[PDB]
């Protein structure tokens, strides 16, 4: 028999690059004891803005172009399965999860939150309205910034390096003070990559959490504890990593594209 | 090692109870495998003394006349039975462990036996049973129930690690409990020795084997049965009492881990000589076994004039002849320190493992000899009323231990604890260590009986166990790992992703022994195993698998015989051994195949296995193809080597039928590869939007030619714009050359930047057709 | 933060015994019933791809890897080593000659026992608990002092499970490592560092976990058995 002949046409599956990237990032933080947990894509203006020190009529709210929703009979669940209120919208970032988790748990802990977010923007070669982020939060007595710094540093090493390094510049966020933006050193391509933002969890955020907890009957857990959180754009990194040129490519269900990452692992 | 509560309690009086004890020991490093109650003696059994022993004419029995309060008779068959000893008398009405039948008054042979005296086996205190228990004629007032002087006991089956030879002695353990804060009671060896000279000499001709050797001298001995408490303790220790003198050597050996033997002077002659055995020397050992010696065997011999004869096997077992009996009045006492390895060799060289051998092998206190002699002689003077000479025969002066540097701070640093210096010292000191120095680093010299104590760390483990492992806090380390440790997981990870994909593709994983039956090197046409066992588990697992698949197939069989699976698809990843250890991956398919269960057809066979194989690589992003190859174990024609991404590794094919049948087996399909699979780092590539150029095309070539070369050529000539290349059909075909075939090839083309102008299409098409059969 | 790495099933008496404080003619060597091998042209690779010598045998436990890794790397680090081991023994319902172990080693300046304790404790929690707990008793091993055996609290079935042994890496082991390194041209890396290592029987745990009754079952390629764990995850 001719053995060089083709066998039975069997279906060879694959995974989406975001999933791969997500996976990779997750496995990384998992090695530092971070646990992965997801939140809801449809959130309340309360968790998305109010809980995190984001004002209504001030310049801050104006940094996130939000999608407002409408419709009845839709039940939004709070951290404890309760029903919550507030104008509905599409999570503008994964930070809200920061809150839901804290309300529902006790420090110390390390979590990481992957998730698809939405921003009202015009879709081009490097900008989308729908994309993913990865939030990170580590709360506990004693936490300091050096920890965040090491955290990110480990991440760098994990991605490139040990000939790579990290850049931390001060930046402003309503839910963290000190606030900062961090870039990473890419030894190969030779440039600095702005990865995401981070900082020391803001006091008013902790305040919020405890306040809602008590309103829910729970005892306060975040008085006298510290914490840092960070969040980074996944698509950007995935593009740099797997060498993709158009961000639109991800939500463009073309197979010739998707298959290209069949054996990525 | 058996541990009789009451006996141990004699050194550690304040023991709370066996349970608490089990606790305390677990913490010191000694796990109890069992606990037992042991000497239940019904009221029926009492102490009696044999006033008279008359033999029954015509029989091998004796009528014993006993003083059990009122006089009484029993009939015994036991040989040791005789006038002048105390015996265990179970009266009629007594319920005994062994006999479910109650003890009574039976008429035996013209004489009515009132009850019966007992053997240890019968009383349940020992295994023996081949003679009566012998007691000091005056142990108790005749009649007193025995339980009165022989209370049940609790024995712990302990596990003594090789690093704690000092623990083969109850006194060793006592010393440890003492370290915990318990009061220790060392036995005082009172002794009234005399000035006189020792009537024998000692000559150590092999000091290598007998580093330290001592001899004691006791005479005017009244050899008799051991006192109850001793018999009790020995019996509890799982040892059997003989006579006060021998019993003593055992008791002490169990007390301190120091074996010793008493030799009847009658057989010593001029003196004792510790020397290796002369080839073929003979010796009837203690167990009544006649043995021949090997020249490596160290032995304890004596000599008369120019006569040298073996008396016992050094540190393992004594001679049967020299052993102490009733008529002995003077002996020489062997208390030494032998070389472990020789003993080990010699011991295992013959079929033996004695209490002595065991201890000497694990190690004996290099300086315990003399205090041990004082202990034993003192006991003799007391229990055999021995007269003892004050002098000893000594051979070899061994050196004391040295100081071990110790830093309390370091200790804490190492444990992750915070014990105050004083607490630490106190402990070490309670363990019998000498501590000099002012701090912060101290001079600690351990007691000689402690051989496991050499380094500072050994010293730390001590404070730890004494303070208690539970007193050590819980913590987690944090650090940035040295850079050279970065990638490390890759290999392992790689192997596992693969492992996982398979299971998800449809393969059952299997685990097979790394062993191999040398015979199968034949059964399955393959070379012989390069590695063989020197101690195989069985001749059928005497080699090391060179191939994985044999085992798989074999599994197939046995599965069919147990349960009858219609089809089967599985794999296994394992290490095979050829010139180098190698990680291999093999998979086997068999059965009807897949398709509709009810509906007629199936689709299986070789092209099924390939189907899967190709999909797998499709999933791993690796280019794989197969090329016919001759394989001794694979049916030819259905044989083929495997080419992962441009490389040759492993094979794939139908199992050669000759073998298929040599085994009750039908047709099977295989493949076995070498890992790790190479990997192609992806180079992403933008796909163009401009529609592709489609084509219909067929090729007619010899029926022998392989698909390969065909696709190969067509492909290599298609041009740089060939997007796709598939095969939708082919058949031999009536309408064409008898020895040729047809080939349905679907074609696609595309240009990234722009659309493809037909000028280049039907053009490049010829570029192929030309060199197509132009070849 | 532990990283997984494997070693060779066929080892040298040097890595299996000598490197770890295990003597030739003393009681220690006598705790592992080893399978000795024979045959020529077989090339055994050392930690750096070099060829090494010593009587060949089947790794009696995964500890040898401890060495190979240290010789080949620099502290601080955390590794874990799964692997099939071999012991000459008669195969019964709870005893095999072929089975698997999981070795763990964490070396670095400052390491102490409390770390090991926490390590194991975390493992317990991870398996059962948080209503479970750990038991640490002193035990003897030639390659660790202090040495210890550890049991784990199983809240469900209500009993103590002896899991494996652990302890603070022995000084002579570190010594060995550095010595071989220099013999290989490398600079010493284990002077002034501490470390703990542990190893546990996998089959035992797997049996308790997935509720299997016969250890022989694992190497008994029966399908009806194997399939029973299809969807385990
Ligand atoms: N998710 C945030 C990033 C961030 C997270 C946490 C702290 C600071 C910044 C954003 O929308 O930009
Ligand atoms: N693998 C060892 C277990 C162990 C590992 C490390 C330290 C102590 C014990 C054994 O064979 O028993
Ligand atoms: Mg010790």
């Amino acid at each position: 028999v001719d053995v060089s002949l083709p066998g039975a046409s069997l279906f060879s599956g694959g995974l989406h690059p975001i999933t791969l990237m997500e996976r990779e990032l997750v496995e990384i933080f998992r090695a530092l004891g971070y646990q992965a947990v997801e939140g809801p894509e449809v959130e309340s203006e309360f968790f998305n803005f109010d809980a995190l020190n984001i004002p209504e009529h001030h310049p801050a709210r104006d940094m996130w172009d939000t999608f407002w929703l409408t419709g009845e009979g839709f039940r939004l669940e709070g951290p404890l399965g309760e029903e919550v209120e507030g104008r509905l919208l599409l999570r503008t970032h994964t930070s809200p999860m920061q809150v839901r988790y804290m309300v529902a748990h006790t420090p110390p802990f390390r979590i990481v939150v992957p998730g698809r977010v939405f921003r009202f923007e015009q879709t081009d070669a490097t900008h989308e309205a729908v994309f993913h982020q990865l939030e990170g939060l580590v709360v506990g007595e004693g936490i300091a910034m050096a920890h965040l710094k090491g955290a990110i540093y480990e991440l760098a090493q994990a991605l490139f390096g040990p000939d790579s390094k990290v850049r931390f510049q001060p930046v402003y966020f309503p839910f963290v003070e000190p606030g900062a933006q961090f870039a990473v050193w890419w030894p190969e391509g030779g440039k600095w990559l702005e990865l995401g933002g981070a900082g020391m969890v803001h006091p008013k955020v902790f305040q919020a959490v405890d306040a809602y907890r008590e309103r829910l009957g729970l005892p306060p857990a975040y008085r006298g504890v510290t914490g840092f959180a960070f969040g980074l754009g996944v698509e950007r990194l995935a593009m740099l990593r797997y060498g993709i040129p158009d961000i639109r490519y991800f939500f463009g269900g073309r197979l010739k594209f998707l298959e290209q990452f069949k054996g990525v692992l | 090692m058996r541990v009789p509560f009451s006996w141990l309690k004699a050194y550690v009086p304040e023991l709370e109870s066996p349970e608490v004890l089990e606790e305390r020991l677990a913490g010191l490093g000694f796990e109890t495998d069992r606990i037992e109650r042991v000497f239940p003696i019904p009221r029926g059994v009492v102490f009696a003394r044999v006033l008279e022993a008359h033999p029954i004419p015509g029989t091998r029995l004796k009528r014993l006349v006993l003083d059990a309060g009122r006089t009484v008779e029993v009939v015994s068959g036991a040989e040791n039975a005789r006038k002048g000893i105390g015996v265990a008398l179970a009266l009629p009405g007594t319920e005994l462990p062994g006999l479910g039948q109650k003890v009574g008054e039976r008429v035996i042979q013209g004489v009515r036996s009132f009850g019966m005296a007992l053997s240890p086996r019968e009383l349940g205190v020992g295994e023996y049973g081949g003679g009566l228990l012998e007691f000091p004629e005056d142990a108790l007032p005749p009649g007193t129930p025995l339980s009165e002087a022989w209370p049940e006991e609790v024995v712990l089956d302990l596990e003594v690690t090789p690093n704690r030879p000092d623990a083969l002695g109850l006194l060793g353990l006592a010393r440890d409990l003492h370290a915990l804060g318990y009061a220790l009671v060392e036995p005082e060896a009172a002794l009234k020795a005399e000035a006189l000279p020792l009537p024998f000499a000692l000559k150590v001709e092999d000091p290598e084997g007998a580093p330290h050797f001592t001899l004691g001298y006791a005479f005017g001995l009244r050899v008799a049965p051991s006192p109850l408490w001793m018999q009790r303790a020995l019996f509890a220790a799982g040892m059997r009492p003989i006579n006060n003198v021998v019993d003593v050597t055992n008791y002490v050996m169990l007390e301190r881990a120091q074996p010793m033997h008493a030799f009847d002077l009658r057989f010593v002659g001029e003196g004792i000589a510790v020397r290796r055995a002369r080839e073929g020397e003979r010796l009837k050992t203690l167990d009544g076994v006649e043995r021949t010696l090997h020249p490596e065997d160290l032995v304890i011999a004596g000599w008369r004039g120019e006569e040298s004869f073996p008396l016992g096997l050094a540190g393992v077992m004594g001679g049967a002849e020299s052993e102490v009996r009733e008529d002995t009045e003077a002996i020489a006492l062997e208390v030494a320190c032998f070389d472990p390895v020789s003993i080990r060799k010699t011991a295992r060289r013959h079929g033996l493992r004695t209490e002595a051998s065991h201890r000497f092998e694990r190690g004996v206190d290099p300086l315990g000899q003399v205090p041990a002699q004082r202990r034993a002689l003192s006991l003799l003077q007391a229990l055999a009323g021995a007269r003892v000479a004050e002098a000893l025969l000594e051979a070899g002066s061994p050196k004391p231990p040295e100081a071990i540097p110790f830093r309390p701070e370091y200790a804490n640093r190492l444990l992750g604890t915070s014990y105050p210096e004083a607490e630490q010292i106190a402990i070490l000191k309670r363990l019998g260590c000498r501590v000099e120095g002012e701090g912060p680093t101290y001079r600690v010299t351990p007691p000689s009986h402690r051989l496991d104590l050499r380094l500072e760390e050994d010293l730390v483990e001590e404070v730890a166990r004494i303070q208690g492992y539970e007193t050590i806090p819980l913590a987690l380390p944090a650090f940035f790992p040295a850079p050279d440790n970065r990638g490390v997981e890759a290999p392992y990870r790689k192997e596992q992703r693969l492992r996982e994909v398979l299971s998800g593709l449809g393969f059952q994983e299997v685990y097979t022994y790394s062993f191999m039956d040398p015979e199968d090197a034949r059964r399955f046409r393959l070379d012989p195993p390069r590695l063989l066992l020197l101690n195989p588990l069985a001749p059928e697992k005497a080699a090391l698998r060179t191939h994985l698949f044999p085992g798989l197939v074999r599994v197939l069989k046995e599965n069919l015989d147990l349960d009858r699976p219609e089809r089967a698809l599985l794999f296994e990843v394992g290490r095979v051994f050829r010139e180098r250890e190698e990680t291999h991956l093999a998979g086997l398919l068999f059965g009807e195949g897949v398709g509709l269960p009810w509906a007629k057809e199936r689709l299986s066979g070789y092209f099924l296995l390939k189907g899967y194989l190709e999909a797998l690589f499709a999933r791993l992003g690796l280019a794989f193809r197969v090329e016919a190859q001759a394989f001794p174990f694979l049916h030819p024609g259905v044989s083929g080597r495997v080419l992962v991404e441009g490389e040759e590794v492993g094979f794939l094919g139908a199992l050669h039928p000759e073998i298929a049948q040599e085994l009750e087996l039908p047709p099977v399909h295989l493949f076995e590869l070498r890992l790790p699979l190479p990997d192609k780092p992806l180079a992403f590539q933008d796909p163009s939007r401009h529609p592709a150029a489609f084509r219909d095309l067929a090729v007619v070539v010899p029926a022998p030619t392989p698909y390969g070369e065909v696709e190969a050529l067509v492909r290599e000539a298609a041009g740089p714009y060939l997007e796709s290349l598939a095969l939708f059909d082919l058949y031999q075909g009536p309408p064409l050359p008898e020895g040729h075939k047809s080939l349905a090839f679907h074609l696609r083309f595309r240009h990234p930047k722009r659309t493809l102008r037909d000028e280049e299409v039907e053009e490049a098409v010829s570029r192929v057709a030309e060199a197509l059969r132009a070849r």
